[PDB]
């Protein structure tokens, strides 16, 4: 996670590879392994590749010359001069060459030809089709790049008329015409440009990232969307995330909604942008998440593996999140059967029975330490998630299969469970269980336990306690109530949620001798001032309580004292230093 | 209040369905991998609601010990001075700069046109979850109440935890 | 109790329905319940007692209702009318709110997601019917009973309803709105 000490590791091996002067394969294999788990680990800004590359080629691999190529363009989108790297490579080649260049040149053009840095890429092929006899191709080259407004673009425009010396003038109106409003085009977006080159450069500061510069250019490109302008934006979106701001992102993702690109253009952007923008973020991620579940309305196995997958990886890097095992089990309910309620009764019924013994025989096998890798479920369970499949089971049981008996079973059996013993979804879907049968018995007891032994937070806590305060009022009597009170413990439905409601551990304790044992309490040690305990002095045996016409009887007797000798003796355990700052 | 002795196996919006009865939050953060959180209440009459309500109360069945500490901020100044081992001068926290007539301490705003009579008994301002709202007195309980509802419906299906 | 709760409606001139705050009308109305479910013995089946379902209280409740956007309370007092889960008292809040709201056409109790959500709970947690007429039921008439006009403001509580029950027919869901 140290970005420095990769690179002093790499300066070092590689002034050891180059400082032996030999190839001395432990240092060239240590320089291969340090660049390829710092590249793993991080994301390989131009400057470190174009080192790694120039070491690789040193080396002199072929392929692995070609891979590395495929992984530096792995991370980045707008980087010419990893491309124009592999034009210049690749443009040395094999049986394959004539059609690999074209390919690697057509594909740069594809991502960073729009760029407004980008006549290097356009000079670099019109040479390597110029090298040929491809002229057509090159007239091909020349005709496109004339529509795309360019930082040089009328020199190109002077070179086109020039080289063009023969075939020149053979269509004109169109050429000149596209040449004229992609002139336009960059004098209109040439103030954007010009507030960007007047911005950006290393201050350590805001001048760096340019992010007043790059939202003014993106304000400026998504309102004014006319053709490549969906290129226009991923370039811009691009050169902007070069400079991890996700509002950027986040702006990008209602401009590809707006401008109406299909599906498979869309997803990509999310599917790149989870991997580099940084974890612990977590909104767009949900939000691609809604966005597979909305473009499942047409039905494309795609999406359910996306999801699938996708879901896969969010829920290793957020293990603790409950709402990604909800969806993913809500997606295999949905795209694994979809009833749709044409079928015949004994089909549908069977189906969701399938589904019940899939649950439970996952859930029994992830409590158990078995793991099947041919049900996908199984690699997703997790200590935390458990609950809602769990929960799940009973709600089908009990809601679809209007099974009862099997329902209470599954209660008792994973009540006693140590992972979803404390659970929001479970206690609540038992409240509603009891709720539904209408027995209190059940649920009284449900609710003066709520503090003892069932651990819930106190927010839910209120909840049950007043929703059942007021469920109690509405479908019970007073020859119900007045029979419910044991009075070996005081306890009553109405009054008794009233005065649990903050306190948790509230316990109805009728008691004399809590008087005898009193003074000894913290409660008592701390009193005006909370977490330090101090010892106060009092005296023994005290008057105060009886009234002065009752003293006269009999002669007071001395005051005797305690706690006298500690009364500057004021601890502290002190919990915040030891335990954090001391760790 | 520092909350030590977590479970680790807790996230931060559970921490605060345990700490939101006693009283409004000012949240600070949960450290990660140091199974020790800390809260922060914007009265201290809450804090002390919360101390003496939780201490010894499970969450994530891990018995929690709770006490006083500082927030972020505070915490890197003492963390730069016990590797320097030099002053660890505290600075304590800003007052509310005391009259105040229309805040009861230890009062909760449960969701968000007010103009109301400003008596006594209601509760007047308040906090939002940084906004100071006035607030009505009648519409805050069937807010509340609906948002109460709301809660049992999506936690008992796994939305809300 | 019963004495203080007849004071507390002879403060209003017996409209506690048309209070402006809400909270006394709630309290009153939910201790009252506890008092006539003592009084009157239950007329339903099951034993059920007729909590909240009482010619003295539910012309109250009605009362409460009609009053639509000025009057706070609203879906509180409806999610409230969900609960009995049975057969006699899901057909009588079916017919005797659920349907007769549907009738006089209201605007605000149509366009509000709460009135659908709890119109589906009270079908769907019904005991006397089984998964088939339950589902069927709820697709099949109370879905096209909304407009298409509604739906943007439906469509989010509605789906959260379905979303956790009907992953399955999720999708003829979608295909309406």
């Amino acid at each position: 996670a140290l970005r420095g000490l990769d690179t002093q590791f790499l300066q070092d091996n590689t002034a050891l590879v180059q400082a032996y002067r030999g190839l001395d394969w432990s240092d060239i294999s240590s320089l291969t392994q340090m660049v390829d788990v710092i590249e793993q680990t991080v994301v390989k800004y131009g400057n470190p590749n174009d080192s790694i590359k120039l070491a690789l080629e040193t080396i002199l691999w072929q392929i692995l010359r070609k891979y590395p190529l495929l992984f530096g363009f792995w991370k980045r989108f707008a980087t010419i001069e990893y491309q124009l790297f592999g034009l210049k490579k690749s443009i040395a080649v094999l049986a394959t060459s004539v059609k690999w260049f074209p390919t690697s040149l057509e594909l740069w053009c594809d991502y960073l030809n729009v760029l407004c840095v980008n006549n290097p890429n356009e000079t670099d092929f019109i040479r390597n089709n110029f090298e040929i006899a491809k002229d057509l191709i090159g007239k091909q080259f020349l005709s496109h790049p004339f529509w795309d407004k360019f930082i040089e673009f009328e020199v190109g425009q002077k070179n086109w008329h020039n080289v063009q010396r023969i075939y020149e003038y053979i269509i004109e109106v169109p050429l000149h015409q596209y040449a004229r409003f992609f002139t336009s085009y960059k004098k209109f977006l040439n103030e954007k440009n010009l507030k960007t080159t007047r911005n950006i450069d290393i201050v350590l500061r805001k001048t760096q990232t340019t992010v007043n510069e790059i939202w003014q250019f993106e304000s400026k490109i998504k309102q004014p969307f006319f053709n490549l302008g969906q290129v226009l934006n991923d370039d811009l979106e691009n050169w902007s995330r070069y400079l991890y701001h996700e509002n950027t992102w986040m702006m990008y993702i209602k401009w590809l909604t707006k401008k109406n690109i299909s599906d498979e253009v869309v997803v990509d952007i999310y599917q790149k942008a989870n991997t580099f923008l940084p974890l612990d973020f977590k909104t767009l991620r949900y939000d691609f998440l809604r966005f597979l579940k909305r473009k499942y309305r047409s039905n494309n196995t795609l999406f359910n593996n996306i999801f699938n997958e996708t879901v896969s990886r969010y829920l290793k890097i957020w293990p603790n999140d409950i709402l990604l095992m909800t969806e993913y089990l809500c997606m295999l309910k949905r795209h694994s059967f979809k009833n749709s309620l044409d079928q015949s009764p004994k089909e549908i019924l069977e189906k969701q029975t399938s589904f019940t013994k899939i649950l439970e025989t996952s859930i029994t096998n992830y409590i158990n330490n078995q793991i099947d890798a041919k049900v996908h479920l199984q690699t997703l369970i997790n200590d935390k998630n458990l609950s809602i499949v769990v929960v799940e089971l009973i709600k089908t049981t009990w809601l679809v299969l209007k099974n009862n008996m099997q329902t209470r079973k599954y209660f008792n059996l994973y009540q006693k469970n140590i992972l979803i013993k404390n659970s929001v979804p479970f206690w609540l879907t038992y409240y509603k269980f009891e709720k539904s049968n209408v027995n209190f018995t059940k649920l009284n007891k449900f609710i003066r336990e709520l503090g003892v032994e069932i651990y819930l937070p106190t927010t839910v806590m209120n909840d049950i306690l007043t929703d059942y305060k007021t469920f109690y009022l509405t479908h019970s009597n007073i020859v119900t109530y007045e029979s419910s009170i044991i009075d070996s413990n005081t306890f009553d439905p109405i009054l008794y949620p009233e005065l649990k409601m903050s306190n948790p551990k509230y316990d109805p304790v009728l008691n004399t001798t809590a008087n005898v044992d009193w003074h000894k309490k913290t409660e008592w040690k701390e009193a005006g001032h909370i977490g330090i305990t101090t010892e106060r002095p009092q005296i023994s045996n005290s008057i105060i309580e009886c009234n002065s016409g009752t003293l006269i009887q009999k002669p007071i007797s001395l005051p005797n004292f305690r706690n006298l000798e500690k009364i500057n003796q004021v601890k502290i355990n002190d919990l915040y230093t030891e335990e954090f700052l001391k760790e | 209040v520092f909350i030590g002795g977590l479970s680790s196996l807790v996230t931060e919006d559970e921490l605060r369905a345990y700490f939101q009865p006693f009283g409004t939050i000012v949240y600070v953060k949960i450290p990660v991998g140091k199974c020790c959180g800390f809260v922060q209440y914007v009265d201290r009459l809450s804090a002390e609601a919360a101390i003496a309500g939780m201490q010894g109360f499970p969450i994530a069945n891990s018995r929690v010990r709770l006490s006083w500490g500082r927030s972020a901020k505070q915490t890197a100044l003492l963390q730069q001075a016990m590797l320097s081992n030099s002053l660890q001068v505290q600075q304590q926290q800003p007052g509310l700069q005391q009259p105040n007539y229309g805040y009861i301490p230890s009062s909760t705003c449960e969701a968000p046109n007010v103009s109301s009579t400003m008596l006594p008994g209601c509760q007047i301002l308040n906090y939002s979850n940084g906004q100071q709202v006035i607030m009505q007195g009648s519409e805050a309980v069937v807010n509340s109440t609906n948002a109460m509802l709301n809660r049992l419906e999506q936690g008992s299906n796994g939305f809300m935890f | 109790l019963r004495n203080l709760l007849e004071k507390i409606e002879s403060s209003y001139s017996d409209n506690v329905e048309n209070v402006d705050d809400f909270e006394i009308f709630w309290d009153y109305l939910q201790f009252k319940t506890f008092c006539q479910n003592s009084l009157y013995s239950s007329r339903y089946s099951d034993s059920q007692s007729n909590g909240l379902l009482n010619k003295e209280l539910f012309d109250k409740v009605w009362k409460r209702l009609s009053c639509k956007e000025k009057k706070s309370g609203q879906e509180i007092l409806l999610n409230n009318l969900v609960q009995f889960y049975s057969k006699d008292t899901v057909e009588f809040v079916e017919k005797n709110i659920f349907q007769k709201i549907i009738e006089f056409g209201w605007e605000y109790y149509l366009q509000n997601g709460m009135f659908w959500n709890c119109y589906c709970r009270l079908i769907y947690f019904d005991t006397s019917r089984s998964y088939l007429d339950k589902r069927q039921y709820i697709v099949r008439k109370i879905w096209p009973q909304i407009d298409k006009k509604f739906a943007q403001s439906v469509l989010p509580s509605l789906t959260e309803f379905c979303e956790s029950y009907f992953p399955e027919e999720m999708d003829t869901l979608e295909e309406m709105f």
